[PDB]
């Protein structure tokens, strides 16, 4: 009778149709990804097309019930998710133009190549060629050549496309009554109509900026320590008061500073924990690795894996006859079918990755009873936050001793912990100014605050000011250096890596408290704590049926993103950095550059 | 003194869809209810009213054996006082139910790669079923006010949806064969004993 009762019946029909159509698609996608054949690309495309067509038809249909006349909020959440027409609010001509632009930028990125200035037939792609240079080379000029020629050969191609992408995406977003495409992206965090849990799209800007201010002193000190270490190794290339040259950061963008570890390691003769040899000594295999991770989750009160998981997952490289896509992924196919795909090696890295991916599965199993559309993380940052904390616990010396991979005669001390925290900070803290700065620039481009003729000028001013990184070669507006990173040229939002990073330390802090952990937060292992498992499970089973602010509060007692646990985690390194830096300049002047003499 | 034909109900090659649940009347025969219990091949065998061990020492005028296929997660609705799509729209047990409910996993027979769509269930109905009622209509369900004129459209859904049984589903989604035994007493002689 009423509009809500009809929407309920419509969703009732959608859920049952969607489950089966999504299941076929996932199944066809699975057979391609474990067995790369031309026939399988085809089945994968057809079943995905059916699923895409089903959604467009159901989206149109869902728009005939106005949310304005729906009071039940979970009905309202589902209808709204299905109603977001997205691109189909543009004219067909603009949609086709946009999808063509998207496609071209994507293939420019994945097929873009540079050839060395001596041999026009010997070329490198980004992956593996340029990435191997930017992660491994110590040679200043090789790194400079890779950095610059990536941005001038492929970035210049992306520039005109990116300009037209911004125009069309903004048209798309305004037609859906957002103020621009960045505001559209910030929609992931919006909560309306739940008293004491609402969250506006603009509020995300303020909380990212406020939490970032509190991160700056840790980052300034990390930056100053890293600059001093690099200056010792490159004395004629680095100013003691300047920004870090962008091509000296350990990958193609300085997205993570992970690969600076060999040049910056504090206590360079202390042994690093690597249980790989011990796994090989005890003849572990992939099966044992995943059995151990299962044991980890069972120890905190969470279910074991389903029988189908063990039967249907692909946990080792399937030999050489069939080729597989070996990037580790957790699959939620629907209908109680959960799988991990991973070409597992007998290494500590893959041992930790397995706990990470199985955390995804554990999240997927917990919200499987939610209606189809609410089967997801509470927001874009939750799934990855959940995966990360599992590797935190699994890697600690306590846990590695507990499972017999680390000798009890292993000696943890001051220095090995500072080593570990610095390696952690290079990756985790190093990416936070990078991530904030990149998204801020996109948010301002989408908002219209950066004219086209200052795109690159503003990009490099914000790199120098916010990130403390300076370009080694001047770039005019024929470049599009943002787009030389995957997420920009492939149309993915980036703030998720910032929010995820804060969430994970909030979770870990809460769970380690519930586990009664004594000592510095980075040493905590939540193993054997059913109190920790329950507190996590109370959020996991929510999916996205509740506001993310409430889902967060279930675990950590607060309703918002908070930096304090991240700083708490890094406090032992902070005080050590501050002491190390007593004879250094802390901070950076932005006018120095490698090419200005 | 002939044996009750339970093998043809339990070992049928193909079961009914639950919306069109099959009923077999059992009469004038001798039934060994403790070979059924002591098979150790059923995941569910919950009698409501008297123990199997004890009802093998009993006589009834008529026994009914209803059989059908549902999802693993739905077997719990084959019990008195349950709600859900099966209990409300397909097969409804009364409150004072006195028979037995048997079920087992039939993933090996009732699912196949690419999907077995043979089995259907009723997704919508204007109201709930009375106990032991059966509805096999295929009338388009009018969810709105505009009539349907016998075709699917906005607010007009075909009322029967198919299960899609693939062998790789989870146990909650796998097919389960179900036999329900109803025992009745009347004024006529008791033609079923053990
Ligand atoms: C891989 O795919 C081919 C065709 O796409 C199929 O015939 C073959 O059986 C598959 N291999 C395995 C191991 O399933
Ligand atoms: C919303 O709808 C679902 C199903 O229609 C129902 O179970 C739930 O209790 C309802 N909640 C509210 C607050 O209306
Ligand atoms: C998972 O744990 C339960 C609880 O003991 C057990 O009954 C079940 O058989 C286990 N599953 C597997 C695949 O071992
Ligand atoms: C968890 O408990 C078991 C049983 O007491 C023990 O063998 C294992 O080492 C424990 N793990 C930790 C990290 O305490
Ligand atoms: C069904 O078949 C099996 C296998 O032969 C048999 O043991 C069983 O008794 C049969 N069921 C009945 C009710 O006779
Ligand atoms: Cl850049
Ligand atoms: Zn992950």
């Amino acid at each position: 009778s009423t509009i809500e009762e009809q929407a309920k019946t419509f969703l009732d029909k959608f859920n049952h149709e969607a489950e089966d159509l999504f299941y076929q698609s996932s199944l066809a996608s699975w057979n391609y990804n474990t067995n790369i054949t031309e026939e399988n690309v085809q089945n994968m495309n057809n079943a995905g097309d059916k699923w895409s067509a089903f959604l467009k038809e159901q989206s149109t249909l869902a728009q005939m019930y106005p949310l304005q006349e729906i009071q039940n909020l979970t009905v309202k959440l589902q209808l709204q998710a299905l109603q977001q027409n997205g691109s189909s609010v543009l004219s067909e001509d603009k949609s086709k133009r946009l999808n063509t632009i998207l496609n071209t930028m994507s293939t420019i990125y994945s097929t873009g190549k540079v050839c060395n200035p001596d041999n026009p037939q010997e070329c490198l792609l980004l992956e593996p060629g340029l990435n191997e240079i930017m992660a491994n080379s110590l040679d200043y000029n090789e790194r400079l050549w890779a950095w610059e020629s990536w941005r001038s050969e492929v970035g210049k191609q992306l520039r005109p496309l990116y300009e037209e992408y911004v125009v069309l995406k903004n048209e798309m977003a305004r037609a859906n009554h957002y103020e621009d495409y960045g505001d559209y992206w910030r929609g992931d965090y919006e909560v309306n109509g739940v008293d004491g849990y609402d969250y506006s799209r603009g509020q995300l800007i303020e909380d990212v900026e406020h939490t970032f201010e509190e991160i700056k002193p840790l980052y300034e000190h990390l930056h100053a320590y890293v600059r001093a270490k690099l200056m010792n190794a490159y004395p004629s290339y680095i100013s003691p008061i300047g920004c870090l040259p962008a091509h000296l950061l350990g990958d193609m963008w300085g997205r993570f500073w992970t690969n600076l570890y060999s040049l910056t390691v504090p206590f360079g003769q202390k042994p690093n924990i690597d249980v790989t040899d011990a796994m090989v000594d005890q003849a572990w295999d992939a099966q044992r690795i995943f059995k151990e991770a299962e044991k980890f989750f069972v120890s905190v009160g969470l279910p074991n894996m389903t029988q189908g998981f063990w039967e249907n997952s692909m946990l080792t490289d399937p030999g050489n006859v069939q080729k597989a896509v070996c990037h580790p992924t957790a699959w939620d196919l629907g209908k109680g079918d959960f799988r991990i795909l991973m070409c597992t090696k007998v290494t500590m890295d893959d041992f930790l990755t397995a706990h990470h991916e199985m955390g995804h599965i554990q999240y997927d199993m917990a919200y499987a009873a939610q209606p189809f559309l609410l089967r997801n993380g509470a927001n874009e940052g939750f799934h990855e936050a959940v995966g990360e904390i599992m590797s935190l616990s699994a890697a600690t010396p306590k846990h590695l001793k507990s499972i017999g991979l680390l000798s009890p005669d292993f000696q943890e001390d001051n220095e090995t912990e500072i080593n570990f925290l610095l390696k952690q900070a290079l990756t985790i803290v190093g990416t936070l100014p990078f991530t904030y700065m990149l998204e801020k620039w996109r948010w301002m481009v989408f908002k219209g605050e950066i004219p086209k003729d200052q795109w690159m000028k503003k990009w490099w001013e914000m790199k120098r000011e916010i990130v403390g990184v300076v370009e080694p070669v001047p770039h005019d507006e024929t470049y599009c250096d943002p787009a030389s990173l995957f997420h920009v040229s492939n149309d993915y939002s980036f703030i998720r890596y910032y929010t995820r990073t804060l969430y994970q330390f909030q979770f870990q802090e809460a769970l380690c408290q519930a586990a009664k952990h004594e000592g510095p937060l980075h040493k905590c292992d939540i193993s054997n704590s059913t109190e920790a498992g329950q507190k996590l499970f109370n959020m996991l089973r929510l999916g996205k049926s509740e506001p993310w602010t409430l889902a967060l509060e279930n675990v950590v007692g607060a309703k918002n993103m908070n930096v304090r646990p991240l700083l708490n985690y890094f406090e032992p390194l902070f005080t050590w950095l501050k002491d190390q830096n007593k004879n250094s300049f802390v901070g950076w002047s932005t006018d120095w550059s490698p090419y200005a003499d | 003194t002939n044996l009750c034909p339970f093998g043809e109900v339990f070992n049928a090659t193909r079961f009914a869809s639950v919306y069109a649940w099959n009923r077999k009347r059992i009469s004038n025969c001798v039934a060994d209810y403790s070979v059924l219990y002591n098979s150790a091949s059923f995941s569910t065998f919950k009698c409501y009213g008297v123990s199997p061990t004890k009802l093998n020492d009993l006589c009834f005028t008529n026994v009914y054996a209803d059989s059908f296929v549902i999802r693993g997660d739905e077997v719990r609705q084959i019990a008195p006082g349950q709600t859900g799509k099966i209990a409300d729209y397909n097969y409804k047990l009364p409150d004072d139910f006195t028979g037995c409910v048997i079920a087992w996993n039939s993933n090996n027979l009732d699912s196949k790669v690419g999907g077995n769509y043979n089995y259907l269930y009723r997704l919508f109905r204007k109201s709930n079923l009375k106990p032991f009622e059966r509805d096999i209509s295929t009338e388009i369900y009018q969810a709105g006010s505009t009539p349907c004129n016998g075709v699917e459209g906005f607010n007009c859904y075909f009322p029967l949806q198919s299960y899609g049984f693939q062998p790789t589903n989870g146990v909650g989604y796998q097919p389960y064969r179900v036999v329900v035994l109803s025992f009745e007493l009347l004024h006529a002689p008791a033609t079923v004993c053990g």
